[PDB]
């Protein structure tokens, strides 16, 4: 996986 | 695959700073690779830290 980003 | 045994790769250090690197083996479990450097030197290099070196 990579990096969480929120909307 | 996305990636091989042989693909040519840019590969992130620790210090943040990309690499031209061989891959050698993968471990599509781990989302780990083998990858050895212009030095010779072989490490384990998670996927997220690979790219291809050529663009599609
Ligand atoms: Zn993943
Ligand atoms: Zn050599």
């Amino acid at each position: 996986g990579g990096v969480k980003k929120p909307l | 695959p996305r990636l091989w045994e042989g693909q040519d790769v840019l590969a992130r250090w620790t210090d943040g700073l990309l690499y031209l690197g061989t891959i050698k083996k993968v471990d599509s479990a781990r989302e780990v690779c083998l990858v050895q450097f212009e030095d010779d030197s072989q490490f384990l290099v998670l996927w997220k830290d690979i790219s291809p070196a050529a663009l599609p």
